[PDB]
């Protein structure tokens, strides 16, 4: 066993792109719209519920998603993907932050550590 | 033997109106020895203010640590660190040596940037916080300024009455310890200028 | 700590006082000291409380992960995974457990694991501070394939004279009857057993 | 320390004295003993104090997390059962002896854990130095269905009694009521018995009174600009 | 210096208006072994005082054999014995205090927490302990060993202060005594249920009550406690 | 082993004034961390206007007081009923004290009084008979929390008179027996908030010519 | 080892450090450096168990050595100090811990003055005009208390620094077999061979 | 603790310091560690304090025996050797003694005895004794000259004394000065050393580390 | 060790084991620790051998002084120069006797003196290693103003179960009677009391 | 105290002893005797624990000095020294025995030779040609054995005790102040200030 694929699986292509971070992008146009919109005294975030069926209770299915008491996500693209970011998402936001100053992370600052689990996706083996 | 009393030394904080005050002698020894009368306990980072009495050696590494963390804090937060949260960090970074401490009595000190709010907040070697209204003593004589301070404060001080009760505070306590004395600083600080004193005080 | 299991014709009984001391001091005067690993595959706790709760959470964790996959296990099969985690880290541990179980195959079933790791299946067993005043009292009136209210009154009268002797054993008398007919608990106060 | 649980009809109190020490010294004579795992399952602590922070402060942090991944409120067996093992894999290094209380989906508990990684359970608890005076204005008053009225004055009497027969404990009074179907309510001060007199003298010193070798103005703000 | 071998535990005590009452059970331990279950550990000496003893019984009975040695030394060529040149309660622990600390001070104490209850010629109560140590102090409430942190907060919130000691009756009193008894049998590891309970006043006398039991216990709600945290049956 | 020592706790505090001295300690009696007591007296009156206290390991004291009361008495008779001096009641403590200097009196005693011109005068004794006369001392449990402040507000240190800054000290004015009473109770009211063997109530006995006089005050009893 | 001095003048900074070494009942050397240059302008004596000092002192010299090397450029005494402190420091909590005590004695061309560094073997740094180590201290510092002046020459300083050792050697019960002197100044390092 | 006494041309200085220590805590700034035996002979107190009183206050009480029975003053030889003697019969009881008898008498001149409680008797011209000894000893052995005069003496001795109330943790308070001639000693008055450093400072500009 | 002295209704029975250890080896298996110190008074041994036959032979030697002088003891005053003995030399003892004597006025009394050496009158005492593990049984089974045979199977049947599960005891069970009819020895086998 | 030599030559003995008394941390004397004369042709040198050495050696002094006035006949070192050592035999099963070594060198009148006796605090005799105390022997012994001659003169008997001297005084860390020398012949005990 062991995980043999010690080397990076994202690659530079001769033009300079970046292939798999091109084609992540193209699923997540495929995806579900949502949207954000910022206000004086708050900010809205929203999405469609695409219920796959009918039969399937969709209040069971969050979109958006609870981080920390003071902030919210929602995405677009693939729904596991984004599942797991949540819960890495909440974990670091005390690992990293709360059980080292006592507080919540600033806005900006739990961004900053979701960006860097998904930049490590893009280089790591 | 007991590390917390080889060096000597004692900081003491109080809150005034509008304002607080931090205060420390400057003896270092080697027990019995005087060694330097110029060793200062007290630090700041930003407008954040930290007295750490204890181990000399752990004194300077906890300083220096300190520094090291405000600085990454600020690049990052983009803005200075505020009294609340430095104490919760210095709690953090003292229990994660749980099971092999620094030998320290470290003392927070400062007024909060947005509330105007003054703060003071003291710990034992190990981090656990006592965030007291009044006052915080440390150091090798705090007994001595446990009742100095218990005496001697009133609620409410202007800055430069404050001054003279912390500074007598001090004085008093260091005159009945022997490891502590060779000189004292008080900063009085207020929200947006910081006024440092050096005392006279007799040299033994 | 007075603590005993005794098997009979139906299947088995598991008997205990309720206190815990610290020093001189009864920390808890209403211990359950008759703890359960499975359905009906119960044990007495003696020693180290924070021990005999390790480990009895570790073998009910076990025995249900063995059900899952395995079906129903053996009084035996509790006992052996008891010893293992007993014996293996003996060094670390100050555990006296008695393992009781009831199967259909082979009725009830007693074990006893002292300090040391080692099992010994028994007819009865005794254990805790108090059975050192018993042993005389409990090999005497002891008899195979008694009847549920013969078995009740020899581990009532039994624990009886170990609470009154023992300092560190006291409270009430808890017990946990184990049967084909299914799970029973009993309790006797101080005023009941006291005067017997 | 002075630290008692009390269980009632529909819910659970717990309270505290205000008082840690060092040794013979009173380090701060207001401190917080009441401490929050979750929002409805709260703990008091006994023993080390940096200890009985740290280790709510990280079990509470995990039943969050636990929470938030479950899409449940958090339990009290969670955090009874998370602390334990935490504590007993330290073998009593981690000196928190704690009194732990909550109300949940699954209803109203009352438990305590000691520092090796026992645990108990009751309808009344007390921890602390002052445990045995608590303990004994407990077993004096104690019923089966106390209302929340009487549960809060048998905690609050209970304390009472280490404040003032325990050398350990002092100060205040602090309560937390927890009831089922309800908010938490933290109580903090909930008696005051113990306010200092008035002093017979004022030492406010005149001013210049200090002796001054050197003045200077210390430079908080950053590097300037222009 | 020796080690205590057979033991006696709490001894509780507490003034009220018209005197003194006392009271410690009838337990002699052997370790944690509940040996000898019919010791009297309060020794009457006269008919004002009542001397309460816990600790080493062998010493124990060595300081009761040296009141009943004091009783027979007084009435020597004393014809107001069982008058004004009676035993006083005061006089009784003065002797006792001045023993108990010349043994300590040569390092050989009698292992024992004495407290000596009783009235004196004036009507006054008497109240005062003494210990291994020779240590004296007195108190409205006074207690040993288990009884100093679970029968004293008990007892004081009856007797609160020198003040509350005439608002008190023998009613309050024995009832406030009797409780305490009852939560020490809950909790001390070390007692029983069997107690003798003496009342000193300066009216009726010297009242001593053998054989009493701790009554009226709270048990019944055992049942509903089950395991240790998570067990639900 | 057989420990023959004990801690008692409690606070004591002499302060010799110009023709007058006080001798003030709490009444708190503990072990550990028990209240034996919330009155038992632990300063004494000993005749020929003598007050005394031996704080510490109670046993220890209340034997070293009882046989100085009986120096005093024994002084008497065979010196035609002289009035023993404070100076010699200070050196015939020390003689008690060192009488068991291998296994001595735990105790820090403190005696106050006047001398023989009338002047207040205050002595202490450490556990086995070196002392001195005073004008200040504490002792026993709160005594490092006492001192400094007396230090501070008694004689003066560290203060200095405004506008001079360090140059002329604060004159060291004599204190009347009312001014002295308020300083010995924020010591006690002080010590008792951050101490916690300190507390009930404060026994003060005054000595001046016309004889001793006590007062009594309440103290927190937390 | 045992004694080691340390005194910092207008223009330069005077280590003295005794020349014998002892092994239980003999002395084995009365002859031996108890000092190693760590750059051109930085000089650092030691003293305390034996093994650990030498090995310290040039596992030091070394590590300034490759950063001389790397970078082309003197360390400060100021930053040499430091990086030595963080050294002893993170020893004091090792499996086993340097036993030695240093004196780091350098000039800064930078700000064109003499530094005197002391560092003990738990970490704590201290800068002085003049320092010791040891039991050193309280038989010179007195001594050095009331003669020491900031302005002090070169030849000042030795004088002085010959007081305290005829000090040493009356009231020390060991025989150190005397010092070497070393001064460190704006040209360099060099050595005082008659004292 | 810091404790000298030395022999010169004009008799005998004495000087000792005032703190009093248990552990950290400084117990008291204004102990007397002279004891005057008589008025010819004076002792140093350090190690233990009541031993040094009590036995040295004793000492007086002989001295004033033998002068009563034999019509003469006592020589510092003989009252050296009764203190001596006494302190070697407790010899491991745990008597802690370190002191210099004093004295000035004809036949033997000014004489200076170090005494301990381990049964040591020496004669000697210079004696420290404390914790602060070694400070004490350095600025006396450079500035000491047998003819000095009783004022530079005095003040070498104050000196000596402050030298090691600045370094040692366990001495200072105060300075108390004495001057042992052949008609008897003489107190030159006791010198706070919080207002004596800052004298020294300014007058002898010596302590240019310390800020003032 | 194992021993008892036991009171019925025509005087007083002791009883005993007969083996003494060094260690683990039985040094003698067939030892007497029923020993007379006068006609009608005789006592248990426990403890210190050497410590315990030194006593014994003191309160002989004192009750045969007292006899010469003022006539026969009563079995009080023997337990009361026993205790003098354990009592005032408690620090350099390590003795445990049981006291037992027939007066025709008191009839059968018994008294333990333990460590300690104080001393308690009981209907019946048990000491010795070997008494612990038979406390709950004695306790039930004990009646006062038993028959002559009843108190021997009484005293044989605890004996045997303190042998049986004490290591320390084991041999044959010696007993000896004291009654106005006079002194009589029993001794009973292996054999015999093993089976009961 | 520390180093104590002696040596028989063909017509005298020498003693040499330190002069240094180091009490802890300091030197407190660099000019101490450490001999008594116990009668005019008998010196006793003596080295050991504190208070012992001189209390035992006045004790000594005093009971031949009673002897010579009693009989009126000074006793023979032989006898002394048989004295002294049951003096110390004696002593070693007290309950506080004296911690003393010593050398005792007279010169027999009667049979007109000089003698040397070493006696340790057990009580262990020995007559010599030369003898030392403590560690004295580990570093003089060997040049002894090598240059000692019994037919020496006086002055070559100093002039090979310097030699001792010297080679202590290199290999020995403690710093025991010098020695002073005294020597025992048939005209009585006379010391060599120089040297
Ligand atoms: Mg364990
Ligand atoms: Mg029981
Ligand atoms: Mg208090
Ligand atoms: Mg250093
Ligand atoms: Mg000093």
């Amino acid at each position: 066993m062991t995980d043999r694929y010690s080397f990076s699986l994202t690659t530079f292509s001769p033009s300079g792109k970046l292939g798999q971070i091109d084609y992540a992008l193209t699923a997540v146009k495929q995806g579900v719209t949502s949207l954000g919109i910022k206000a004086t005294n708050g900010v809205v975030i929203a999405t469609e519920k695409k219920s796959s069926s009918p039969l399937a209770m969709s209040e069971t299915l969050s979109k958006v998603s609870l981080l920390t008491p003071d902030i919210g996500a929602v995405y677009s693209g693939m729904g596991p993907d984004y599942r797991v970011l949540v819960d890495k998402s909440r974990k670091v936001a005390h690992t990293s932050y709360k059980r080292i100053y006592g507080e919540y992370p600033p806005t900006k600052l739990l961004v900053s550590e979701v960006a860097k689990i998904m930049q490590e996706a893009t280089q790591s083996g | 033997s007991d590390p917390s009393s080889i060096n000597g030394g004692i900081v003491v904080a109080m809150t005034g109106k509008d304002c607080v005050a931090i205060a420390c002698d400057l003896r270092l020894g080697s027990q019995s020895l005087g060694v330097s009368n110029k060793f200062e306990k007290i630090f700041h980072y930003g407008h954040v203010f930290l007295g750490i009495t204890g181990l000399a050696t752990d004194v300077t590494t906890l300083n220096e640590m300190f520094r090291y963390k405000t600085n990454l804090y600020k690049l990052k937060e983009e803005r200075a660190i505020e009294p609340e949260t430095f104490t919760q960090l210095v709690s953090s970074s003292l229990y994660e040596r749980r099971f092999g401490p620094y030998f320290v009595g470290p003392v927070v000190a400062g007024i909060n940037s947005k509330s105007g709010k003054p703060f003071i907040a003291g710990f034992d070697l190990i981090g656990c916080i006592d965030e007291a209204k009044d006052f915080i003593v440390s150091g090798t004589a705090s007994d001595q300024l446990f009742g100095m301070c218990e005496s001697l404060y009133e609620p409410n001080l202007e800055p430069e009455d404050l001054f003279e009760t912390i500074s007598q505070a001090l004085l008093n306590a260091a005159d009945r310890d022997a490891l502590s004395g060779w000189g004292a600083v008080v900063y009085i600080i207020k929200k947006d200028e910081v006024v440092k004193r050096y005392l006279k005080m007799r040299q033994d | 700590t007075s603590i005993m299991a005794v098997t009979f014709k139906d299947g088995v009984i598991l008997g205990a006082d309720s206190r815990t001391t610290t020093g001189a001091y009864i920390a808890n005067r209403v211990t359950d000291k008759l703890t359960r690993v499975h359905d009906k595959i119960w044990c007495c706790r003696s020693g180290s409380a924070a021990d005999t709760q390790a480990i009895a959470d570790i073998v009910q964790y076990h025995l249900e992960l063995y059900t899952s996959q395995y079906g129903t296990p053996s009084t035996e099969t509790a006992a052996s995974v008891f010893k293992e985690l007993c014996y293996e880290n003996k060094d670390n541990l100050t555990a006296g457990i008695i393992v009781a179980g009831y199967d259909d195959k082979n009725k009830g079933e007693v074990y006893t694991i002292p300090l040391g790791g080692s099992v010994h299946k028994l007819p009865y067993a005794i254990a805790g501070s108090g059975s050192t005043f018993i042993y005389g009292y409990c090999d005497k009136n002891f008899r195979e394939n008694m009847s549920k209210e013969e078995t009740v009154d020899f581990i009532k009268h039994s624990l009886s004279q170990a609470i009154k002797w023992d300092g560190s054993s006291g409270g009430v008398i808890r017990m946990v009857v184990l049967t084909a007919a299914g799970v029973e608990r009993l309790i006797f106060y101080p005023d009941e057993y006291e005067q017997l | 320390t002075t630290i008692v649980g009390v269980k009632f009809n529909n819910g659970v109190v717990i309270a505290a004295d205000t008082r840690s020490t060092q040794g013979p010294i009173v380090a701060d004579k207001n401190c917080a003993k009441l401490h929050r795992i979750s929002p409805k399952i709260w703990c008091a602590g006994a023993g080390t104090a940096a200890d009985t922070e740290a280790v709510t402060q990280l079990i509470g942090s995990n039943i969050e997390l636990h929470s938030l991944y479950t899409s449940r409120e958090p339990r009290v067996v969670s955090a009874l059962q998370m602390l334990k093992q935490h504590l007993f894999k330290y073998q009593g290094h981690i000196g928190a002896y704690l009194i732990v209380a909550g109300v949940d989906p699954t209803g109203s508990h009352l438990f305590s854990i000691h520092a090796h990684g026992s645990t108990d359970v009751g309808y009344y608890l007390s921890l602390g130095s002052g445990s045995l005076a608590a303990m004994a204005v407990l077993e004096s008053h104690w019923k089966q269905d106390l209302t929340k009225e009487e549960a809060i004055k048998l905690a609050s009497d209970a304390i009472q009694a280490g404040i003032w027969n325990d050398l350990g404990s002092g100060s205040n009074v602090d309560v937390c009521v927890m009831e089922i179907g309800k908010d938490a309510e933290y109580l903090r001060n909930y008696l005051t018995p113990n306010v200092r007199e008035e002093k017979q003298k004022s030492y406010k010193f005149p001013r210049g009174t200090t002796a001054v070798l050197k003045e200077s103005i210390v430079n908080i703000c950053d590097i300037q600009e222009e | 210096t020796q080690q205590p071998i057979v033991t006696g535990t709490s001894v509780i005590s507490m003034k009220y208006d018209n005197g003194v009452i006392i009271a410690a059970d009838n337990l002699g331990s052997y370790g944690s072994l509940l040996r000898f279950n019919g010791v009297e550990r309060l020794i009457p000496v006269g008919d004002n005082t009542v001397v309460g003893i816990s600790g080493d019984i062998s010493d124990m009975q060595h300081i009761e054999r040296l009141l009943k040695d004091l009783v027979t030394e007084n009435a020597y060529d004393n014809p107001l014995a069982d008058a004004e040149e009676a035993l006083e309660p005061s006089y009784i622990f003065e002797y006792l205090a001045t023993v108990m600390y010349q043994r300590r001070s040569k390092m050989n104490p009698l292992w024992n927490a004495i407290i000596v209850a009783g009235v004196q010629s004036n009507g006054d109560q008497f109240l005062r302990y003494v210990n291994l140590l020779g240590v004296t102090y007195s108190s409205p409430t006074l207690a040993t060993g288990f009884g100093a942190h679970m029968a004293n907060p008990l007892l004081r919130k009856v007797v609160d202060r020198e003040s509350d000691i005439p608002k008190t009756t023998v009613q309050v009193a024995e009832e406030a005594i009797v409780n305490a008894m009852r939560v020490l049998y809950y909790r001390d590891a070390r007692s029983s249920r069997n107690f003798s309970l003496a009342i000193i006043d300066k009216n009726t006398g010297l009242t001593f009550k053998k054989n009493l039991q701790v009554e009226n216990m709270k048990w019944d709600f055992a049942k509903d406690i089950k395991g240790y945290g998570t067990q639900k049956i | 082993q057989f420990n023959p020592y004990g801690d008692n706790g409690g606070t004591i505090l002499g302060i010799a004034g110009e023709d007058f001295a006080v001798l003030a300690g709490d009444t708190r009696n503990i072990t550990d961390y028990s209240i034996n007591s919330r009155y038992e007296p632990k300063v004494f009156d000993c005749g020929d206007n003598i007050v005394m206290s031996a704080n510490g390991f109670a046993a220890d004291g209340d034997a070293l007081v009882k046989r100085f009361k009986n120096s005093v008495k024994w002084y008497h008779f065979d010196h035609n009923d002289k009035k023993l001096s404070i100076n010699s009641a200070a050196r015939n403590i020390q003689h008690l004290l060192y009488g068991k200097r291998f296994f001595p009196y735990y105790v820090h005693t403190i005696i106050a009084g006047l001398d023989e011109d009338g002047k207040g005068a205050v002595y202490s004794f450490d556990p086995v008979g070196s002392y001195e006369r005073e004008q200040c001392r504490a002792g026993g449990a709160a005594a490092s929390l006492i001192m400094p402040f007396l230090d501070n507000q008694v004689n003066f240190k560290n203060q200095y008179e405004p506008g001079t800054n360090g140059k002329v000290k604060k004159p060291l004015k004599y204190l009347s027996v009312e001014e002295v009473i308020k300083l010995v109770r924020d010591s006690f009211t002080s010590a008792t908030e951050r101490h916690i063997q300190v507390g009930d109530g404060l026994e003060i006995l005054i000595v001046t010519k016309d004889g001793v006089r006590k007062e009594f005050y309440e103290l927190k009893r937390d | 080892m045992d004694i080691i001095l340390g005194i910092r003048v207008q223009d330069s900074v005077i280590l003295a450090s005794s020349k014998a070494v002892t092994r239980g009942i003999s002395v084995l050397k009365d002859s031996d450096d108890k000092t190693r240059q760590l750059s051109p302008h930085t000089l650092m004596s030691f003293a305390g168990e034996a093994g650990d000092t030498v090995q310290f002192a040039e596992y030091i010299q070394a590590n300034i050595q490759l950063y001389s090397i790397r970078e082309d450029y003197e360390l400060s005494p100021q930053a040499v100090s430091s990086f030595v402190r963080q050294e002893l420091a993170k020893s004091i909590r090792s499996r086993r811990p340097y036993q030695v005590n240093v004196l780091i004695g350098g000039y800064d061309k930078k700000k064109n003055k003499p530094e005197l560094y002391q560092i003990d073997y738990l970490g704590t740094k201290v800068e002085l005009p003049y320092g010791a180590h040891g039991y050193s201290g309280f038989y010179t510092f007195s001594l050095l208390d009331h003669h020491y002046r900031p302005d002090m020459t070169t030849e000042e300083g030795l004088d002085l620094l010959k007081l305290c050792v005829q000090e040493l050697e009356k009231r020390m019960p060991m025989d150190f077999k005397g010092v070497i002197v070393k001064i460190v100044d704006k040209d360099g390092i060099r050595q005082v061979d008659d004292f | 603790t810091t404790t000298l006494a030395f022999r010169f041309q004009g008799g005998i200085i004495v000087a000792v310091d005032s703190r009093a220590t248990a552990g950290n805590w400084v117990a008291s700034q204004t102990v007397k560690k002279v004891i005057e035996i008589n008025p010819f002979l004076l002792g140093t107190v350090a190690g233990g304090a009541a031993d040094c009183q009590f036995w040295e206050t004793w000492l007086g009480s002989q001295c004033r025996l033998h002068e009563l029975r034999e019509k003469e003053r006592i020589s510092v030889a003989a009252a050296s050797k009764i203190l001596s003697n006494l302190v070697y019969q407790y010899k491991g009881a745990g008597l802690s003694m370190g002191t210099m008898i004093c004295g000035y008498t004809r036949k033997e001149g000014p004489t200076i005895y170090y005494v301990d409680s381990d049964g040591t008797r020496l004669k000697g011209d210079i004696f420290c004794v404390g914790s602060g000894q070694t400070f004490a000893y350095g600025v006396l052995d450079s500035n000491y000259k047998w003819d000095l005069s009783v004022e530079d003496a005095l003040y070498l001795g104050k000196r000596s004394i402050l030298a090691a109330a600045h370094r040692d943790a366990y001495s200072g308070g105060s300075v108390n000065l004495y001057h042992v001639t052949e008609d008897g000693w003489i107190y030159h008055g006791n010198h706070d050393v919080g207002e004596l450093f800052w004298k020294v400072k300014e007058e002898e500009g010596s302590f240019n580390n310390v800020i003032g």
